[PDB]
């Protein structure tokens, strides 16, 4: 069919519009951002706090700041590193030496059909284990609040500050799981997948969204920090995308052809 | 009552001991609808392939024993010319669809006389590999008019024969001992068939119609029917007697629906 | 939607361009021309199962 | 309705617990029928 | 009565149609189709997964192949080998030496009553685990999908992709079971109990359906590569034909005589 | 309603489960419109 | 207004310069009744011979004279592939019948530039042999390329060389002067004709019915239309166009009654 391909607007045509045909049959509704979205994935492995951490210090940190690293779930599609909102992901393809490797997550499945700008859902958080018969618990703190960071004395016991709180600290049973369904928090209207804006926190890096976050979770152990272990144990964050919305249409990632 | 002429476009055969046409598995087989898996308009039927075409079969002997099979692939008579069965405008159609969609419509003559006994199973059987050699190869015109009549060993009960992938040198290669493709020769009779007696019939009559796991199988690899001619009772005669009667057989594909249509196939 | 095992380098066939004349071209214009290929889908083309993607786009 | 005892409540409904086939557009009757 | 059974059909007479006599009350209905076969039974014995493994390359296999065999249930009754499609079944009189002893498969209660040539039924998988206490966990992947064969290092940790998927990754609990009732996935209308047309994927073999399966189950171990154990753990799946139909009558296999 | 076969009974509320916006004061069409 | 896109089965053309389509001698040649010459069921139009068959023609160079002429026999063109003009499953269905009753539909693609002049004068020319070398031989396509346009010389003007039947050694073999299959050059736009002129048109389009001195005629031996493309003005043009274009042609057989089936033609 004689078409004009540069003004932009195509009508997506049939076999019978050229040819003798019928159009088929509607298949499914696979491809409803509501439906596609609405299933759990991996997003971080976070190892599980003993005692009562501090948490990362804003970028750059520098060398002898005895912060704690990897523990926090920047609960979130885009890059992140250090439990912060970055804005390139990389990963560590020889990583011999030499500081703290950090701690980088993104979602996989979320940008290879992240074919928008703009995104927003709830989240169900399902926190599985990575250890066995491990007795757990999974904190939250919303976009926009921070870490209570120092401990009580409850009898001759340091009971951190994390164990309280007006924010869900679930507590897992003996080889259990915590999953729980978390609310669009942030202050932006909607998640930006890409953003062309400046954050005016630092000296303002391009592309950086500062609120774009359900939150941040972290494990923790229900024990005070006498009873500190000392093999490191891990625990392993699934999200859900619950009632997603998406707009602005936008590109996908560039698969190479090597 | 016995005396019915089957005309067919240009081409009607007639029967004097007919038993009556065997409509299997509906009332008329004839009725179908189109393929769903194919947007494309297909080619139904027309006056140069809704006919009886027939070619002959092998000849049955006295050293024929009981259940020695002989087997026709429907299409694929049409396509390598098994006894003659040359298709001419449907199997000058057939090579040029990509997907056919037919049901068959089969009648087996063997004249025998008064003083004959002996009895075949004709059965229309759906989904067999009994034209392909155990090797995978499918068989050719000479190497069927060497043995004439497929025996029925136990690697045919068993399906023990039937084609395989070979697992490669990788894998230990398995003892095979079963394969779903068998023959229980005791239970013919649950197909589509009748018996071609020596003393109450010459033809038989069967009709079958579509079908198959896909709501249109493709034009060269489907072997949906399978004329299946057995011996129950072996022939048996006084000499002088009309010795080795002739086996033919006449077949019309009821309602084709052709499907995707390109140049003639070369393999 | 993918060729995995096996479609031989024949899944569903081949779109190919052919010209039929050749590009009569007058005086003092470019030789080879460039047709610019586009790939849409149709009004009823739809999809089903999703399916874990491949992550080797970050990579 | 096969092995089903259950016959008070379906929880899922019928789309998700079956399959249910998309449109297109007792009585033992015989698998052969001599006409 | 006077019958002729050259016809092909004879009316299914009483006792009352030579003799003197009645007709016996109906029975029950356990000959039902969709009764018969809705049952559970033993398909296929598979080991646990431990690592990512790679699935098993298509026939023929060469040796130095560094694949992973007996990991696989191709969900089917029909005769398989090597987790692939086959057309007869093997089993080992003397499985001594010689090379990689193929797992093969067969459903024994389905074929003693497919009397018939086309089945189609949905599919209740139940993975039963033949050790004391297994933590396992059950994968699956639809009848034209494969395998996702490679892993992530998260947090130093070789997890692999099966951990994740949009295919129900089933979590079974300590020493409990996986049941999951799984669609008519294939792209066939029908599973074919005997084919006799040729899947053009090779060399064209005859009588070997492509797609009469329900998918591929798999079971692994929820710990990753490093946490991989020694002995080689089991499972057992059982299946069940919920929903069965099955058409065009066929034969039933050949009892010997001796 | 996404991936939700839970046709029957909702336990929680609308606020509790999913999240409302608060107030101020199929049919697939296009994303671009030639004018 | 001038893009007119003629779907025909699978096989549609287009073109941006249509002059219109001449319905030539009626106002739909589409419409004809079955032959009265037959007594049994005619093979009427169906979906796979209902297209446009395309095949080239040779070039056009500026050393062709005026009134050098081209012919294209139909359905001669189809059976001796002239110009690679294969018929498929109308050729394969022509074959197979021995009257054949038909009316054609061509159209004839040479796209010049602004640049160039000429013009052809495509034109369906009834009842012609200039096809056929004096000495009765048909032509074959290594003879019809090597003289590329068959000039106008007075032997075609007259009619002197038209195939003949020779008088044996008895006569005396007389001085042949004239026949009636003749062309004469300057009456050429008496047949249904369009000019290809290089300023206002690509394509032609002539639509001709059947005509025949029978109801239906013979299908290995009819020459009832001849696609006769004639050079009335030569091409000329300035160094650097695009020298020597292109001529192709399409030809569909509009509503053809097929009789007399029988099987494939072996002379």
């Amino acid at each position: 069919s004689t078409d004009n391909a540069e003004t932009g607007v195509i009508e997506a045509g049939n076999t019978d519009t050229d040819f003798s045909g019928e159009l088929a049959a509607p298949g499914s509704n696979h491809t409803n951002v509501k439906f596609l979205f609405d299933r759990s994935r991996l997003l971080n492995v976070i190892k599980v706090l003993e005692k009562d951490a501090v948490f990362p210090r804003p970028f750059p940190t520098q060398e002898g700041a005895q912060q704690d690293d990897g523990y926090f779930c920047l609960l979130t599609p885009r890059p992140t590193v250090a439990s912060r909102p970055a804005t390139r992901f990389g990963l560590y393809a020889n990583p011999s030496g030499s500081g703290v490797l950090a701690n980088t997550s993104l979602d996989f499945n979320f940008y290879s059909l992240a074919c928008f700008t703009y995104f927003r859902s709830d989240l169900e958080v399902t926190v599985v284990s990575l250890e066995p018969d491990l007795e757990f618990a999974v904190g939250w703190f919303p976009s926009g609040s921070e870490y209570q960071a120092s401990s009580f004395v409850y009898d001759q016991l340091h009971v951190p500050f994390h164990f309280t709180g007006r924010t869900p600290r679930a507590f897992a049973s003996k080889g259990g799981k915590v999953s729980f369904v978390l609310p669009w928090n942030s202050v932006s209207s909607v998640l930006p997948v890409r953003w062309g804006g400046a954050s005016k926190l630092s000296s303002a890096t391009r592309g950086l969204p500062a609120h774009a976050d359900w939150g941040t979770i972290y494990a923790f152990v229900p024990r005070p920090n006498e009873k500190k272990s000392t093999a490191v144990k891990h625990v392993a964050v699934y999200i859900r995308y619950k009632n997603a919305r998406a707009w602005c249409p936008s590109m996908l990632p560039f698969r190479s052809y090597k | 009552d016995r005396v019915t002429t089957q005309t067919a476009g240009n081409t009607a055969i007639n029967t004097q001991s007919s038993l009556g046409v065997l409509c299997a598995y509906v009332e008329d087989p004839t009725k179908s609808d189109p393929p769903s898996s194919s947007t494309d308009q297909p080619t139904t039927t027309f006056t140069a392939i809704d006919r009886w075409y027939t070619g002959r079969l092998n000849s049955w002997t006295k050293a024929v024993k009981t259940f020695s099979f002989q087997a026709v692939p429907l299409p694929g008579a049409f396509l390598s010319r098994q006894g003659g069965l040359n298709g001419g405008a449907f199997t000058a159609t057939l090579h040029r669809h990509f997907l056919m969609k037919c049901g068959w419509q089969v009648q087996v003559q063997c004249n025998l006389t008064q003083f004959h006994q002996g009895a075949l199973l004709v059965a229309m059987v759906p989904e067999t590999t009994l034209d392909v050699k155990p090797d995978g190869k499918a068989k050719s015109l000479q190497e069927l008019n060497e043995e004439q009549w497929v025996e029925m060993s136990d690697d045919y009960r068993t399906g023990k024969n039937m084609p395989f992938q070979s697992l490669g040198t990788y894998y230990r290669p398995p003892n095979w001992t079963w394969g779903p493709n068998f023959i229980n020769p005791y239970q013919v009779t649950v197909f589509p068939h009748q018996i071609l007696n020596a003393r109450t019939s010459t033809s038989v009559d069967i009709n079958v119609p579509y079908i198959g796991e896909t709501p249109t199988q493709s034009s060269e690899t489907q072997n949906s029917w399978t004329l299946l001619v057995m011996v129950l009772v072996p022939l048996d005669y006084k000499e002088g007697a009309t010795t080795d009667p002739e086996i033919t057989f006449s077949v019309r594909p009821t309602s084709p629906y052709f499907n995707g249509l390109r140049n003639r196939y070369t393999a | 939607t993918r060729a995995i095992t096996n479609s031989v380098y024949s899944a569903d066939g081949w779109f190919s361009l052919h010209k039929l004349t050749k590009i009569t071209l007058p005086p003092d214009c470019p030789q080879s021309p460039c047709i610019l290929f586009f790939a849409s889908a149709g009004e009823d083309y739809t999809l089903r199962l999703p399916v874990d993607c491949n992550p080797s786009y970050v990579f | 309705r096969g092995n089903n005892g259950n016959m008070t409540f379906n929880y899922y409904a019928n789309t998700y617990q079956n399959s249910v086939d998309f449109s297109t557009s007792g009585i033992l009757n015989p698998l052969g029928y001599l006409k």
